[PDB]
C-alpha cells in the first residue's frame, strides 16, 4: 500500500503535464490529424507506441518480480502483491503488448506491401484502436483506483469469484479484455478482406510474398478464435456480476468448463502472436540476404497446416487434470504433428541465407538471434507435448522457461526487428546502428542466463507462482542467477529509449514509396508487379517509377469523431460495472445506450 | 520416476538438434561474407523424430492408467485426499484415521489416492512420486503411486496462487511395513465434528494427528458446495484492503 | 417464385423434426440450413463467402464434440 | 460494388464459433441440476416459435430475390420488409413471455447451473434478433431523402443475410436444447 501511494500521484502528474505542456490548443492537430484519424499509417504508429508504453509498465513489474525472487526469505513483495504484479505482468503482454505491437507492424507494413490505398474498412479500423485503448486504460486503472487481479493471466474460475474475494479484481480482467476483443476481432476482419479484394493488379495470390501471407493466416485465426473469448469472458462476467452459475462451485457448475473455453481461444491465439513474428523475420532474413524464399509449395502449404491444426491441439495445457487417457494421447500425438509444419519453417530461413551474401546490421541481429533462441525453446515444448511426462514438469518454471524462450525470441525480437527495420517508414532517418548493437548484445546474453537456469530451477523442484523458495538443496543461486539475467535485460531499455531520443536492401514495396515517411495517398500509381519480388525486378531490370500525367483523383475517406466517442462508451460502461456496482450498473447501461445510439449513427451517415 | 527415463533419453535427442543447428549456422555464414527436392526428401525424418515418441508416450499414458508400480493386482490401499485452501487433508478409509499436512505410506504398496478438493483447484505434486493429478472440487480422481526408497519425500501443490498458496509444502514419509503398522496402532484425538469445519479457513497449522476418518461428511469428493457451509457458517468472507483478519468471529487453531 | 419451393420444403423438415422426438436427427438440422443458405452465397464474391462458413462449422464440430470428448 | 457484403460476411462465420462455444457450454452443463428444478418446458410454444421463424425466412428467402433482383418492386420495400419486420417481434414477444413465465421456479441464472446456459444460449440469441429489428428498421429510413436503387443500397442485403444467419442457429437451438 505504501508503494501504490506514490504512483497515483505520478499518474495524476502525467495527466496534469498533458494539460499544461501539450494542451495549449489540440483541437486542430490531436483531434484532426490524430485520435480519430483514418490513415492506416498513423493508426499503426499509435499501436506500437502504446506497446512500448506497456513495455515499461510490464518491465518494472517483471523486474520487481525477480528482484523479489532474488533469494529465499526475501521481503520485497508480500503475498497479495506478488500475486497482483505477476498477473498484471503476463496480461500486459500478449494482450496489451504483443497484440498492439504485431498488429501495429501489420497495420503499417502490410497495406504498403500490397499496393492498396488503405484497408478494407478504414473506419472500423479507427475504433479498433480505441476499442483496445479503452480496454488498456481499463486494465491499467486497476493500479490504485481499484485492485489488480491476482489469479494469473489464465485466472481459473474456482479462485476468481467469491473464493478469490476482491470485487474490482477479476472484473478489470473481464471487462478489459472483453472490449479489446471487439477491436481485435474487427482487426482480423478488416485485413482478411483488405488482402483478398484490394490487391493491386499483378499481385498474384500465391506470391505476395510470404510475410503478408502470415498476416493472412494471422487474421484468419482471429476471426475464428476470438468470438470464443468474447463469450468465455461474457459467461464469466455473468458469474461475477449478474449472478450466473456457469462455473461457480456453489450451485454445482463445472469448474473446469471455463478452462477449455479459455484454451480453445488460448492456443489458437498463441499462434496469432507467432505468425506475424514469423512473417516479419521471413522478409528481413530474405531481404538483407539478397536471395529468394526457396520453398513455397511446402512453406505456404505449411502455413495452412498450423492454421487448421491449431484447434486440434489446445487440449495439451490440461493433461494433468486426469482426462480420458485416450483423449490425453490424441492431443499428445497431435501436438507432435504441429511441430512439423512449424519445424519446416526453420529449415527455410537457413537455406534462404546460404549461397547468398549477407550483412549483419541491427535488424539482422534480431533475425540472427531469433533462429537459435526460438529453437532452444522449441526443443523444450516438444517435451511438454509428451502427456506421459507432462505430469512431471507441469507448471514448475520449466513450463515458464520453455515459453519465455519461445515468445521473447519469436515475437519480442520481431517486435524489435520490425521496430528498427521499418523505422524510416515512421519518420526521417533511422536508429544509430553502432550503439544499437550495444542494446542487442546485452539484451541477448541476459536473455539466456535468465530462463536457462529456470530450466534447472523447474526441474530441480521450484514451482511457479511462488514468492519464496527456501533453502532446498542449495538451489538458491539458480534463482539468483535467473534474477541477474532478468535484471540484465532491464539494462538496455534505457538504451532503447536513448536511441529514440535522436529525434537498405529492399526487395518488396517497402522502400518503393516516393520518399521517406510516405504520403497519405501512398503510391500515386498502383504497381503492376507481375512477379514474386517487385522491388528487385523494378530496379536492375528496367526501372518503372511514378510518371507524371498518369495521376488521377483522390480516395477521400475522411475522419469521423464517432469511434472515439464509441470506445469511450465501452470504456464508461466497462469501468462502471467493474469499480463496485456488483449486481447491476447505473452507468454501465448508459454505455450500451450510447453505443446503440452510435450504432444507429453507423448506418445514418452518408459518405 | 517411471516417466523419468523419458526425460533423460529425450534430453540428448534435442541436444543433438541444438547442436545440429550449430553445424547448420556456425560452419558457414562466416565463410560467406562480403569481406524443391530437399524439402520433399526432408519429409522422411520429421515424423521419424516424433513417431519414435508417439508410441512409447502412448504406451505410458495407458500404462499409468492400470495398476502401476510394483504390484500386479494385489494389496489395494485407499487414501482419500482432499484439498482445502493452503492446507492438505488425507483420510484413510481402511481404518478410521485421518492426517493433515502429513502422510505416511508403507514402501512397495499400491496406494489408490482419491484426489479431490474443497474450495479451490489443486494437485498433489510430490516431486518424488512423479506424475501429479489435479484435485477437482466436485469429483474424485484416481491415481496410483508407490515409494522407490525409504526417505523423506518433499510435497507441494500445483500452486494456483491465492495469497496463502506458496507455503502448501507438506512433508510426507515412506517407511517400512513393520514401522507403518505400529503407526496406525498408537493414534487410533477423534473426529470432533466441528474441528473439520475449523479447517476450511485458510491460515497456518501444525501437525494435527486426528485419529478418526472424516468421510462420514457428505463424502466431500461429491457435493463440493461445502465452501458456503464452511467459511460463511463461521461468519467470514475476505476482501483485499482492510477489515480482514477473518472478518471477526474467532475460534480456530493457528500458528504460534 | 423459386424461393417458395425451398421455403415450403423447409417447413416439412421442422414438422418431421418433432416426429423424431414426439446422427439420424443431427443431419436434418444442417440440411435445413443448407437449403436455407444455398440461395444467397455464390458468386462473384463467392468461394470465399461460402468457404468462410465451411471451416467455421468445422470448429463447431471441433468445439462441441471436443468438449463432450472429456 | 461494395466489399461490405463480404467483410460483414466473414463476421457471420465468426458467430458460428460464437454460438458453438455457447453450445459447448450448454451441452456439458446438461447433466447437472443436482439440486434444483428439472427442465419441463412447453412443447407447443417451441413449434410456434420455430414455425414463425421458418415462415419468417419464407417471407425473406423470396424477400430480396423476387424483390430487387427479379423485376423491381421499389414500392414493396414498405411491404415485404415491414411484414417480415413484424415477425421479428413475434420471437421477441414470445421469448420474453417465455422467460417471464419461467420466473415460476427456475428464474434467471441463479436457480441452477443448467438454467444459466439456457438463458444465455437463448440470451444473446434474443439480443441478436432484437438488435436486428432496430437494424432492419434503420434501413427503412432511406425511402425519404435517399431512396437508393438496388446494387447501390447495400444496407438491405448485408442486414438481410445477417438476419438469415439467425435462423441457422435458431434451428440448431431447436435440436440443441429441445
Ligand atoms: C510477451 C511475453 C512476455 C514478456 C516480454 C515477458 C517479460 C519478462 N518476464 Fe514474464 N511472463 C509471461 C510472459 C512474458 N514475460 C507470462 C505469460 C507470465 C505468466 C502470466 C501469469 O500467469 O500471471 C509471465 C510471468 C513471469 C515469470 C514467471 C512467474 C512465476 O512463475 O512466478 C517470470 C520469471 O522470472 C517473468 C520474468 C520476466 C522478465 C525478467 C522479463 C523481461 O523481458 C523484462 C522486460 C523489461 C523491459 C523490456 C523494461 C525493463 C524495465 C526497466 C529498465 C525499468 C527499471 C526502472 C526501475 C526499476 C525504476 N515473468
Ligand atoms: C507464441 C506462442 C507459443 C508458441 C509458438 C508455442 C509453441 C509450442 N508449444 Fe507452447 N506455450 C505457450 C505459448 C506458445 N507455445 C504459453 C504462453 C504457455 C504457457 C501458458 C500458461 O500456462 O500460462 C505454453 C506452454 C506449453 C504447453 C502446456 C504446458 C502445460 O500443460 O502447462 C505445451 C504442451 O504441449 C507446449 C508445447 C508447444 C509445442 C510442441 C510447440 C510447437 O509449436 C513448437 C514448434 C517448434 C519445434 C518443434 C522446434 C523447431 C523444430 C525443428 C528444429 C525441427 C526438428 C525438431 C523436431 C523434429 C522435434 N507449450
Ligand atoms: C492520455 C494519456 C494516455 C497514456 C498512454 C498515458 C500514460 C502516460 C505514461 C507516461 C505512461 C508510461 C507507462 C506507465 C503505465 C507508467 C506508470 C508508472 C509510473 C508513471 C511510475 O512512475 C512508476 C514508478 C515505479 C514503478 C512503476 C511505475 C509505473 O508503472
Ligand atoms: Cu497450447
Amino acid at each position: 500500500p505504501l508503494i501504490l501511494g506514490a504512483q497515483v500521484s505520478i499518474a495524476l502528474s502525467t495527466i496534469a503535464i498533458i494539460f499544461v505542456l501539450t494542451y495549449f490548443k489540440k483541437w486542430k492537430w490531436l483531434w484532426s490529424e490524430w485520435i480519430t484519424t483514418v490513415d492506416h499509417k498513423k493508426l499503426g504508429i499509435m499501436y506500437i507506441i502504446s506497446a512500448v508504453i506497456m513495455l515499461f509498465r510490464g518491465g518494472v513489474d517483471g523486474l520487481m518480480m525477480r528482484a523479489q525472487l532474488a533469494l529465499p526469505n526475501n521481503s520485497f513483495l508480500d503475498s497479495n502483491h506478488y500475486n497482483e504484479i505477476f498477473t498484471t505482468h503476463g496480461t500486459i503482454m500478449i494482450i496489451f503488448m504483443a497484440m498492439p505491437f504485431l498488429i501495429g507492424l501489420i497495420n503499417v507494413v502490410v497495406p504498403l506491401q500490397i499496393g492498396a490505398r488503405d484497408v478494407a474498412f478504414p473506419y472500423l479500423n479507427n475504433l479498433s484502436f480505441w476499442t483496445f485503448f479503452v480496454g488498456a486504460m481499463l486494465f491499467n486503472i486497476s493500479f490504485v483506483i481499484g485492485g489488480s487481479p491476482n489469479a494469473g493471466w489464465t485466472s481459473y474460475m474456482p479462485l476468481a469469484s467469491n473464493d478469490m474475494s476482491p470485487g474490482p479484481g477479476e472484473n478489470y480482467y473481464l471487462l478489459g479484455l472483453q472490449i479489446a476483443g471487439i477491436g481485435t476481432l474487427m482487426t482480423g476482419i478488416n485485413f482478411m478482406v483488405t488482402i483478398l479484394k484490394m490487391r493491386t493488379k499483378g499481385m498474384t495470390l500465391m506470391r505476395m510474398p510470404m510475410f503478408t501471407w502470415t498476416t493472412l493466416i494471422t487474421m484468419v485465426i482471429i476471426v475464428f478464435a476470438f468470438p470464443v473469448l468474447t463469450v468465455a469472458l461474457a459467461l464469466l462476467s455473468f458469474d461475477r456480476l449478474f449472478g450466473a452459475h456457469f462455473f461457480t462451485l456453489e450451485a454445482g457448475g463445472m469448474p473446469m468448463l471455463w478452462a477449455n473455453l479459455f484454451w480453445i481461444w488460448g492456443h489458437p491465439e498463441v499462434y496469432i502472436v507467432i505468425l506475424p513474428a514469423f512473417g516479419i523475420f521471413s522478409e528481413i532474413i530474405s531481404s538483407f540476404a539478397r536471395k529468394q524464399l526457396f520453398g513455397y509449395k511446402a512453406m505456404v502449404g505449411s502455413i495452412i497446416a498450423i492454421s487448421v491444426l491449431s484447434f486440434l491441439v489446445w487440449t495439451h495445457h490440461f493433461f494433468t487434470m486426469g482426462n480420458s487417457a485416450s483423449v490425453n494421447s490424441f492431443f499428445s500425438i497431435t501436438t507432435m504433428a504441429i511441430s512439423i509444419p512449424t519445424g519446416v519453417k526453420i529449415f527455410n530461413w537457413l537455406f534462404t541465407m546460404y549461397k547468398g551474401r549477407i550483412s549483419f546490421t541491427t535488424p539482422m541481429l534480431w533475425a540472427l538471434a531469433f533462429i537459435p533462441n526460438f529453437v532452444i525453446g522449441g526443443v523444450t515444448g516438444v517435451m511438454l507435448a509428451m502427456a506421459a511426462a507432462d505430469y512431471q514438469y507441469h507448471n514448475t518454471y520449466f513450463l515458464v522457461s520453455h515459453f519465455h524462450y519461445v515468445l521473447i525470441a519469436g515475437t519480442v525480437f520481431a517486435c524489435f526487428a520490425g521496430f528498427i527495420f521499418w523505422y524510416p517508414k515512421m519518420f526521417g532517418h533511422k536508429l544509430n546502428e553502432r550503439i544499437g548493437k550495444w542494446f542487442f548484445w546485452i539484451f541477448m546474453i541476459g536473455f539466456n542466463i535468465c530462463f536457462f537456469p529456470q530450466y534447472f530451477l523447474g526441474l530441480q523442484g521450484m514451482p511457479r507462482r511462488i514468492y519464496t523458495y527456501g533453502p532446498n538443496d542449495g538451489w538458491t543461486t539458480l534463482n539468483f542467477i535467473s534474477t541477474v539475467g532478468a535484471f540484465m535485460m532491464g539494462v538496455g531499455f534505457l538504451i532503447l529509449c536513448y536511441n529514440i531520443y535522436y529525434s537498405g536492401v529492399g526487395r518488396t514495396l517497402d522502400w518503393a514509396t516516393s520518399s521517406a515517411i510516405p504520403p497519405h495517398y501512398n503510391f500515386a500509381v498502383l504497381p503492376e508487379v507481375k512477379s514474386q519480388d517487385a522491388f528487385l525486378h523494378m530496379k536492375e531490370e528496367k526501372t518503372e517509377l511514378y510518371p507524371e500525367s498518369k495521376f488521377k483523383k483522390i480516395h477521400m475517406p475522411s475522419n469521423s469523431g464517432r469511434p472515439f466517442f464509441m470506445s469511450v462508451a465501452f470504456g464508461l460502461a466497462g469501468f462502471g460495472l467493474v469499480f463496485e456496482w456488483y449486481w447491476m450498473g447505473v452507468v454501465g447501461l448508459i454505455g450500451v445506450l450510447l453505443c446503440m445510439v452510435l450504432r444507429s449513427f453507423e448506418y445514418d451517415n452518408g459518405y | 520416476q517411471q516417466s523419468d527415463l523419458i526425460l533423460l533419453s529425450i534430453g540428448f535427442m534435442l541436444f543433438i538438434v541444438g547442436v545440429v543447428f550449430v553445424l547448420f549456422t556456425i560452419i558457414l555464414v562466416k565463410y560467406r561474407d562480403r569481406k524443391t527436392f530437399l524439402e520433399v526428401v526432408w519429409t522422411v525424418i520429421p515424423i521419424l523424430i516424433v513417431i519414435a515418441l508417439s508410441v512409447p508416450t502412448v504406451q505410458t499414458i495407458y500404462s499409468l492408467e492400470k495398476a502401476p508400480e510394483a504390484t500386479k493386482d494385489k494389496e489395494p490401499l485407499v487414501v482419500y485426499a482432499t484439498s482445502v485452501d493452503w492446507k492438505w487433508v488425507f483420510s484413510y478409509p481402511e481404518q478410521d484415521i485421518e492426517t493433515v499436512n502429513y502422510l505416511n505410506i508403507p514402501v512397495d504398496r499400491p496406494i489408490l489416492f482419491k484426489i479431490s478438493s474443497a474450495d479451490s483447484m489443486a494437485s498433489l505434486w510430490i516431486p518424488q512420486l512423479g506424475g501429479q493429478k489435479y484435485a477437482m472440487a466436485g469429483m474424485l480422481m484416481d491415481q496410483y503411486l508407490q515409494a522407490d526408497k525409504v526417505g523423506t519425500y518433499e510435497g507441494r501443490n500445483a500452486n494456483f496462487t491465492g495469497e496463502h498458496f506458496a507455503d502448501q509444502e507438506f512433508d510426507v514419509n515412506a517407511v517400512t511395513e513393520k514401522d507403518f503398522n505400529s503407526w496406525v496402532k498408537k493414534t487410533q484425538p477423534k473426529l470432533t465434528k466441528e474441528k473439520y469445519d475449523e479447517l476450511m479457513l485458510p491460515e497456518n497449522v501444525d501437525e494435527l494427528t486426528f485419529s478418526s476418518t472424516h468421510l462420514k461428511y457428505v463424502d466431500h469428493g461429491q457435493d463440493a458446495e461445502y465452501a458456503m457451509e464452511a467459511r460463511k457458517r463461521l461468519g467470514y468472507q475476505a476482501v483485499s484492503p482492510h477489515s480482514k483478519t477473518d472478518p471477526f468471529e474467532n475460534v480456530k487453531k493457528n500458528e504460534f | 417464385x423459386x424461393x417458395x419451393x425451398x421455403x415450403x420444403x423447409x417447413x416439412x423438415x421442422x414438422x418431421x423434426x418433432x416426429x423424431x422426438x414426439x446422427f439420424g436427427f443431427a443431419f436434418i438440422q444442417a440440411a435445413l440450413q443448407l437449403l436455407m443458405f444455398m440461395h444467397m452465397t455464390e458468386s462473384e464474391n463467392g468461394t470465399i463467402q461460402v468457404g468462410n462458413t465451411l471451416f467455421g462449422f468445422f470448429g463447431a464440430i471441433v468445439i462441441v464434440l471436443g468438449s463432450i470428448w472429456i | 460494388g461494395r466489399l461490405n457484403i463480404l467483410g460483414f460476411w466473414i463476421f457471420l462465420g465468426a458467430e458460428i464459433v460464437l454460438f458453438s462455444t455457447l453450445f459447448a457450454t450448454f451441452f456439458v452443463l446438461k447433466n447437472r441440476t443436482a439440486g434444483g428444478v428439472l427442465p419441463d418446458e412447453l412443447f407447443e410454444v417451441n413449434l410456434v416459435m420455430i414455425m414463425t421463424f421458418l415462415l419468417l425466412i419464407s417471407s425473406f428467402t423470396c424477400g430480396i430475390a423476387v424483390h430487387e433482383m427479379r423485376r423491381g418492386s421499389l414500392k414493396g420495400v414498405v411491404i415485404w420488409t415491414i411484414i417480415t419486420l413484424l415477425l421479428g417481434a413475434g420471437f421477441v414477444g414470445c421469448e420474453i413471455n417465455e422467460f417471464v413465465h419461467y420466473v415460476h421456479e427456475g428464474a434467471a441464472l441463479s436457480t441452477s447451473a443448467f438454467w444459466s446456459g439456457f438463458f444465455v444460449l437463448l440470451g444473446t440469441h434474443g439480443t441478436h434478433v432484437t438488435i436486428g429489428i432496430f437494424w432492419i428498421t434503420g434501413i427503412l429510413i432511406q425511402l425519404k431523402k435517399r431512396g437508393l436503387t438496388p446494387q447501390t443500397s447495400s444496407k438491405i442485403f448485408i442486414s438481410s443475410l445477417y438476419w438469415h444467419f439467425l435462423d441457422v442457429v435458431w434451428i440448431f437451438i431447436f435440436t440443441g436444447v429441445y
